[PDB]
RNA sequence: AGAGCGCAAGGGUAGAAGGGGGCCUGACUGCGAGGCCUGCAAGCCGAGCAGGGGCGAAAGCCGGGCCUAGUGAACCGGUGGU
RNA sequence: CCGGGUGGGGGGGAGGCGCCGGUGAAAUACCACCCUGGCGCGGCUGGGGGCCUAACCCUCGGAUGGGGGGACAGCGCUUGGC
RNA sequence: GUAAGAGGAGGUAUAGGGAGCGACGCUUGCCCGGUGCCGGAAGGUCAAGGGGAGGGGUGCAAGCCCCGAACCGAAGCCCCGG
RNA sequence: GGCUACGUAGCUCAGUUGGUUAGAGCACAUCACUCAUAAUGAUGGGGUCACAGGUUCGAAUCCCGUCGUAGCCACCA
């Protein structure tokens, strides 16, 4: 009577004394998801870069060397020419300077936003209170400033990861989906270790690999020997 | 006097210098001015330290 | 005074603490250069045990106490008797 | 040519060294002929050469700014580097 | 937070919900890692006080003992400093 | 006197050390801003020491050696006051 | 140069973990009273949170650059 009954069975699968690694997390965390749908690995990744340190925010931007999931659709608000860019990718409603009102005057449904430099200004000077603060907008790296933005549309559809370091470094490395066996999970969480190590700080003393926890979501946890 | 601090324009290609002076009191930022190192030609030359 | 076990007497002059100020590192030096002179006393103590007939004192050095205890053990084998404090103490070792 | 030529003057200067603009960025690399100066030590003007680059159709110019002050031998160390 | 939140005990009895809709940075069923302020005992490592003497210090008609001091002092090094 | 001990003093704060003026008769004002002296369980810096996150050389490796953070430290000077 | 702290109303000042909405003391100002003064009361004027950049939807509230600032450390060919 708390975390459900199902997670008391799934409580009868940790015994607060293990590590699992990406190995036992691949196989066994494939088992530790038996409930509903697409619980994304939740690699709960935590370090200690002083929950702001003015700069230490990462952005962690990774291709997930396998695949994400559903449709971000990106949208883009790309001043004319770059509309055409988005017009070949997985981006709908590109409207250079007018879908801005189909984001500010009601309409939604898209992630990242990719936009472009131009509209950064435009479409970032009209959307800085819902899109960017929550997780969209030009954010000069959220796959969202430039034309390296449809290639990064391919990144938002085939593997973004987003790292943002609120109170832990936090990030909830997202794949698993409880249907990619031990295989894809092994290689993908390894890919994520590589992502963490791809975004290294500039003076962050602390454990640059503790919390990994690979709990898909509605299941166990127990780290990964924060490395392999 | 400073606010005009001096620097040794270190070049890329792993060293080679020519010595100068900046100007903080002027919009002058960093400076990659075109100069000639001990080895080669008029290639690059950036700015470092003091 | 002097250790009645392994000798060891006082130590002077460039036996020391120098002051110096000393060189080492900090820029061109910790404070670079730096130099002077001094003096160094040794330890000495005293312990009283009984052992054999009477009681006895030792001007033992510092780390040489269980040596004295071992001398007690040596003493017990020997034939100690009569009135001769330091005279027997001498012989002990 | 008493103007202006950063700041002291002297001197020189418009047949520019002044005042406006386009393209740059030679406050270059390796040298160094030979002189001025002077006890030394430094200070000083620098043909011309080899790489390479800017300007100009080109002739030709650029190893800082019209100049005479804007300086500190050597150790002891400091950073980048061979 | 003078509003209420937390939870045990239990009377008990067939039921109680998250949502797109709505408001704001942000949505409250359910899961995953930690910061702030504290509780309780653990790792490590210190601060104050009292009780006793056997170290060492003083004294008592020779004192083998009595007594008090008592982990202080004294002492030897090492520390900085005035 | 390096001491041992010695004097002080077989004296005990109506005593013994220091300074200041130098009978007795009358008298003693302004300032803690400085300085010294005093008194202080906040706070600052700060010596050796504890410590160990990171780190290096090296050997295949177990490993040996060194650099070494956070945080803990008093006397002292600053700080509160007389 | 290293470690601390702190400067916001004219003087003087806390506020101190945000999310507030800019105080208190005298100082200015006018009305109430009264014989009229001061004692009094009240409403307002005045803050540009040491200056500026950023994390935050909302920093006086946290991070940083310089100042001003005193403490002592501690360094200089």
């Amino acid at each position: 009577p708390k975390h459900g009954k199902r997670y008391r069975a799934l409580l009868e699968k940790v015994d607060p004394n293990k590590v699992y690694t990406i190995d036992e997390a691949a196989r066994l965390v494939k088992e530790l998801a038996t409930a509903k749908f697409d619980e994304t690995v939740e690699v709960h990744a935590k370090l200690g870069i002083d929950p702001r340190r003015s700069d230490q925010n990462v952005r962690g931007t990774v291709s997930l060397p396998h695949g994400l999931g559903k449709q971000v659709r990106v949208l883009a608000i790309a001043k004319g020419e770059k509309i055409k860019e988005a017009e070949e990718a997985g981006a709908d409603y590109v409207g250079g300077e007018e879908i801005i009102q189909k984001i500010l005057d009601g309409w939604m449904d898209f992630d990242a936003v990719v936009a472009t430099p131009d509209v950064m200004g435009a479409v970032g000077s009209k959307l800085g209170r819902i899109l960017g603060p929550r997780g969209l907008l030009p954010n000069p790296k959220a796959g969202t400033v430039g034309f390296n933005i449809g290639e990064i549309i391919r990144e938002i559809k085939a593997g973004r990861i987003e790292f943002r370091n609120d109170k832990t470094g936090a990030i909830h490395a997202p794949v698993g989906k409880a249907s990619f066996p031990p295989e894809k999970l092994a290689d993908n969480i390894r890919a994520f270790i590589r992502a963490l190590e791809a975004h290294k700080p500039e003076g962050a003393k602390g454990t640059f690999l503790r919390s990994v926890y690979v709990t898909t979501t509605m299941g166990p946890s127990v780290r990964i020997n924060p490395h392999s | 006097v400073r606010i005009k601090l001096l620097l040794e324009c270190t070049e890329c290609k792993r060293r080679n210098y020519a010595t100068e002076k900046n100007k903080r009191n002027t919009p002058n930022k960093l400076e990659l001015r075109k100069y000639c190192p001990w080895c080669r030609k008029h290639t690059v030359h950036r700015e470092v330290k003091i | 005074k002097v250790c009645e076990i392994s000798g060891k007497r006082p130590i002077v002059a460039n036996s020391i603490q120098r002051r110096g100020k000393a060189k080492r590192e900090g820029g061109v030096g910790k404070k670079t250069t730096g130099i002077s002179k001094r003096r160094q006393y040794p330890n000495l103590q005293k312990v009283r045990v009984r052992v054999a007939g009477q009681e006895i004192t030792f001007r033992v050095a510092a780390s040489h106490i269980p040596k004295v205890y071992e001398l007690v053990e040596r003493a017990k084998g020997l034939k100690l008797e009569g009135l001769s404090p330091k005279e027997i103490k001498k012989e002990l070792l």
